[PDB]
């Protein structure tokens, strides 16, 4: 009945909670800060609501029925586990998330999907996801640089949501910063919007000034607010970058330095250009048929049963 | 008055175009001054940010490092399949549960006087229940106590077995090891964490009987994380 | 009287004149060539300083320049003969002789100023003897990337003025300070080049993703000298402090207590201030073997060759001990010998005060040692077990203490049997 | 066709938005993703070039933390201002000459059978000149020559004294020794390369008259770089 | 020291700032001097290690 926390069953479940996480953090911001999205797609968004919550529940149970490794065995008791459970703050982010709030939808109105904004707590099952892939993929750095751009996906549309939202609070056609205007036949069919407002989210996150420039306070300060975020996102997208190519070339880097090392000494010492030969193409072949790493080196790091 | 001039400073530091231009001759030197304080600040900012996230992400590297040299290693020396997903197997566990660093490298700094205190309030009460170390000095206790030396097994991984050479005392600290037979079934006795085995053979006897010698073959349940003194 | 090129403290300052000479030359020839700046009211005061500069220049030929100390071999040349025909025939010369020869105009100084290699050399000495030499590294290139746009701007004035004040869009005016004017353009066009609604001719458009691409490299430039040079500031902090909280990750794994959690962590906080390294040894192994024995000789000689003990023996005995020593710090009121103990090691003093805890009762101070002093040397010639301590020792606050263990004391006597007769004579 | 296609593709993909702006709902998100790979192109170049920079300039990064760490050593041991200057100049003559790494840790990389070749290449001559070995198996000179160490040395440095255990041989390979009184002023005998004095001293011989004691005082009057064998 | 740093130049060249909160100004301003004088008096009552002793003179 218990699964380990490191098999198969677990990582497959890890991304079955994975999706409805990111569902609501991409979907409750967008469909509160937009309202035609809301009304038009109302059973779509019923169904998808319900299943998010059942599958919220059944995270809470494997949580339960996960278990942990005592003494070196794993724990198959339910009352451990359930203890163990309800021991972290994960316990109670889990049970803020799964408070029943829709009952406001009455009290509120249909209108207000920002109620079901306390599902925005699970990320962290998210991250875990995102963390076990990293261990069991096969080539970490192209998913590590999916990862970073879908992150950079939901912050352009966050920041797109929170502009519209800023728009509509002003007023569509106040100004010429603002949202354009809803009357117009091609402004008013929420595809339109959606993607004017994901340009003008990119056009302001990236180098500003491009898009119109604010007239009132508001949106002056927002702007710089922007740009601050900005310039934070492409720093951070820069260093991962940078950390990704250095660590990919830091064995030839270091296979190379070993081979300057030992060019160094042989023009230090006066050697035959022959045994320069020879050992050139000695290195050449260690590289070549991937044998460039000691054997003794690499015994090293395992314990020495396994050794 | 504030936020213009805010956004306006914003502006002038990150574009140059995207202000009316500077028509008089003193509001040149301001703005080509912006522009190059602001890439200078850019610059740093970034660098910043690079190096820590260089720095987040470093034990992860060299553990990948590890792991892959660990691969080709056996992969140019066609060890068995179930062998590869044994070693992937305790790296995987190494990873999960935090203990790639290992105790020798962690305390390698502390001066001898810190290093007898941690190591006897880690370990001193199980070497005063070892019975031949019951009543010594707390000095050789102590000389006793900074000579232990960590290993940890997987579960399966056999200890010792009949009839091979002990030269070695290992105490279990948090552990469940087994008497197995020689058929590896039909337990015998569980050992807890805290208990102990070759004591006797540890120290050289006049006519001992099985002579560095083991007299049976024990097994770990799941993982051992037991100390050995030599 | 041949001078050094490194650390002549007068060599470095006069390379600091030399290269702002070198500067001066290499950013006013654009500027005389392009700017109508060389005024008659001018032409004076700009003429003395370029006669200073040639004087300067030559300076750089000759006479100062012409001694300089070397190594052949290992020997250091330092008699004023020999180097005086080994510049003549060194690459440095070859870089000059033409850079000083008489030929205002743009190719009038262009070849009379290309000493590339004098400037180096000055680096070279700036970051052998500056502390804080990172930073230099990224002022030199923000330095290259402003002499870019100064070249870029001189050019583009002198564009300007051979198509004419007011003839085309992109042209400008001389109403101001046209070389402030200019600046601004080279800055506003290092990232604005383009434009679809403008085409202005298949010369201009096909280069602008080039002057984009020289912006681009040079910016890439500037990241990554950041980078290297906050990488190198908090590489020292990053590794102590990863050593600390791995430290205290083991020790709450082990339910370790608090009070000796308090000890630990004070030893790592007070050996990483005035230290900056958690140990000596990895450092020294690092070291030629015969440095360490000049820091073992130069450190702490004189306090064991005083020592009543060793008196009489050898040298290479004492140099052996000293490269055995082994530092380690006390925290106060820390027992540096307990009463009844088997005391084998042989402590001296190089920084603090210890106190014999004494008395009628124990608790009591008899008497203080401070830097200098030795204790416990007559444990190195005991057997196993056969020297327990008559007192208790305890340090006074933070002292420095270098013991010498009887074990390593055993293995350095192996190796000499005229010292161990000494020894064991002195211990019968 | 063509050169405007190209001319829009490199104005867009730089991020200037010198282009018209989008206007038919489809434009608009191929603009976007158009700045997206602008974004992780430049981020692209501007990785590549801090690691080449960061990797082409690693040698100077390790040297100057060495000597970073020493100086700082010795400012706080309260050393001599003379030996201060001393491990500074010899420190920069090893960074220029780029003797900085020894060559023991330099040739480990190497396999031993390419080790034996190069050591039997760069000093087997030299060890057929000296008196002792002269008439002498080959075999035996092979693991002379692989038992050779380096010692490096500074001006003013003392080889041997008098006096000393005197229990190893030396094989001037750069520099020039010097033969110098009990007082380091006058000098008799400067030695030069491929020369060697302890060659009696470590094979003691029976009856021999002064055995095991160096009776001259050498002194290194450069920097010396020789070769000890024990 | 942070409020001497971004909330000086900001009255130095908004003249309606300080015109408006004048007496807001005063107070915290005053605040400031009695906090560095108070600065020079810990800085007198901080002692320092001498071989480890911290020197409480």
């Amino acid at each position: 009945v218990v699964i380990d926390p490191s098999g198969n069953t677990y990582y497959n479940w890890l991304f079955c909670i994975t999706l409805p996480v990111m569902y609501n953090w991409t979907m409750i911001i967008a469909r509160a800060c937009f309202d035609e999205l809301q009304s038009d797609y109302l059973e779509y968004w019923l169904a998808f609501d319900y299943l998010s919550d059942v599958v919220y529940l059944l995270d809470m149970f494997v949580r339960t029925r996960t278990g942990y490794l005592e003494q070196g065995l794993l724990v198959k008791e339910e009352r451990k586990l359930i203890d163990k459970y309800k021991s972290t703050f994960q316990f109670k982010l889990d049970v803020l998330s799964v408070i029943p709030t829709d009952l406001l939808y009455i009290k509120f109105g249909w209108n207000y999907p920002e109620i079901r904004l306390n599902r925005l707590l699970r990320i962290s099952r998210m991250f875990e996801f995102f963390q076990r892939t990293e261990t069991r993929t096969n080539y970490p750095n192209i998913f590590r640089i999916s990862n970073l751009v879908m992150y950079i996906i939901i912050i352009i549309h966050w920041n797109a949501c929170v502009y519209f939202s800023i728009s509509k609070a002003i007023g569509f056609g106040n100004d010429t910063w603002v949202y354009p205007d809803v009357n117009d036949p091609d402004f008013g069919r929420l595809a339109r919007k959606y993607v004017y407002s994901l340009y003008w989210s990119t056009l302001t996150l990236t180098t500003i000034g491009e898009t119109p420039p604010p007239v009132r306070d508001s949106e002056y300060f927002f702007v710089v607010a922007d740009f601050l975020i900005g310039v934070l996102i492409f720093a951070t997208i820069v260093g991962n970058i940078g950390s990704m190519i250095s660590n990919m070339n830091a064995a030839r880097a270091e296979f190379q330095a070993r081979i300057d090392a030992i060019k160094q000494y042989m023009h230090f010492r006066n050697v035959s250009k022959d045994m320069e030969k020879r050992v050139i193409k000695w290195f050449d072949y260690l590289w070549t048929n991937k044998k460039t790493v000691d054997e003794r080196e690499v015994l090293k790091y395992l314990p020495d049963k396994l050794r | 008055k504030y936020v213009y001039s805010l956004y306006w400073s914003t502006l002038t530091l990150t574009t140059i175009g995207e202000t009316p231009p500077p028509v008089r001759d003193s509001e040149y030197f301001f703005v080509v001054a912006d522009f190059l304080i602001g890439v200078l600040i850019f610059a740093t900012i970034v660098g910043n940010i690079g190096s820590m996230i260089s720095n987040m992400n470093a034990a992860r590297a060299e553990f990948q490092a590890r792991i892959d040299a660990i691969k080709q290693y056996m992969h140019f020396r066609n060890v068995s399949k179930d062998m590869e997903k044994r070693v992937i197997k305790w790296f995987d566990y190494l990873w999960t549960n935090k203990k790639t660093v290992d105790e020798r490298e962690v305390l390698k700094y502390l001066p001898d006087k810190l290093r007898a205190e941690i190591a006897i309030n880690v370990h001193l009460d199980t070497l005063k229940k070892v019975r031949i170390f019951a009543d010594c000095e707390a000095g050789l206790l102590v000389e006793l106590v900074l000579k232990l030396q960590p290993q940890v097994y997987s579960p399966g991984d056999y200890i010792c077995k009949k009839g091979d050479i002990g030269r070695e005392m290992y105490i279990i600290k948090e552990g469940k090891l087994a008497v197995v037979a020689d058929d590896g079934i039909t337990q015998f006795v569980v050992l807890s964490d805290g208990s102990y085995f070759g004591e006797i053979s540890i120290l050289n006897i006049k006519g001992s009987k099985a002579g560095n010698r083991r007299t049976a073959n024990i097994k770990s349940i799941g993982y051992s994380d037991l100390f050995c003194l030599s | 009287q041949s001078i050094d090129p490194l650390t002549n403290l007068m060599y470095i300052l006069w390379l600091f004149f030399v290269v702002l000479a070198w500067n001066w030359n290499c950013w006013l020839i654009p500027v005389r060539w392009a700017f109508p700046y060389q005024t008659p009211d001018n032409i004076h005061l700009w003429l003395l300083m370029d006669y200073l500069c040639d004087l300067i220049y030559l300076l750089d030929i000759t006479v100062f320049q012409m001694r300089l100390q070397f190594v052949r071999g290992g020997d250091i040349i330092t008699d004023k003969k020999e180097m005086r025909n080994n510049y003549v025939k060194s690459q440095r010369f070859k870089m000059d002789m033409l850079c000083l020869l008489p030929l205002v105009n743009p190719l009038l100084r262009l070849p009379r100023c290309l000493k590339y290699m004098a400037f180096f050399e000055f680096n070279n000495r700036l970051e052998s003897i500056l502390s804080k030499a990172y930073v230099y590294r990224v002022i030199r290139t923000t330095a290259y990337l402003l002499y870019s746009l100064h070249l870029n701007s001189c050019l583009y004035y002198w564009a300007s003025a051979y198509e004419g004040l007011g003839s085309t869009h992109w042209v400008y005016d001389g109403v101001g300070n046209s070389y402030i004017r200019c600046y601004y353009w080279a800055v506003k066009t290092l990232i604005t080049i383009g434009g679809l609604p403008d085409p202005r001719t298949l010369f201009e458009i096909v280069f602008q993703g080039l002057n984009y691409f020289t912006g681009v490299f040079a910016f890439s430039v500037m990241i990554g000298q950041m980078r290297d040079v906050v990488g190198a500031a908090t590489a020292g902090q990053t590794y102590y402090r990863s050593c600390m909280d791995s430290t205290v990750k083991y020790m709450n794994f082990y339910k370790i207590p608090r009070s000796v959690q308090n000890r630990v962590k004070t030893w790592y906080e007070y050996t990483w201030h005035s230290q900056g390294m958690l140990d000596e040894s990895e450092l020294m192994v690092q070291l030629p073997d015969k440095m360490r024995l000049d820091l073992a000789i130069d450190v702490n000689y004189s306090i064991v060759s005083k020592v009543a003990l060793f008196q009489g023996c050898d040298r290479q005995m004492i140099f052996d001990m000293l490269k055995r020593l082994r530092s380690v710090v006390y925290l106060p009121n820390d027992y540096v010998c307990k009463k009844g103990e088997i005391g084998r090691e042989m402590y001296i003093i190089q920084a603090g005060q210890v106190q014999v805890l004494g008395g009628p009762d124990g608790k009591s101070v008899l008497v203080t040692l401070k830097a200098g002093s030795v204790f416990g040397e007559i444990s190195l010639l005991a057997v196993g077990g056969g020297n327990r301590r008559t007192a208790n020792v305890v340090a006074h606050g933070f002292t420095n203490l270098f013991i010498l263990d009887k074990k390593d004391l055993n293995e350095i006597l192996v190796h000499y049997p005229e010292s161990q007769k000494l020894l064991r004579k002195k211990a019968r």
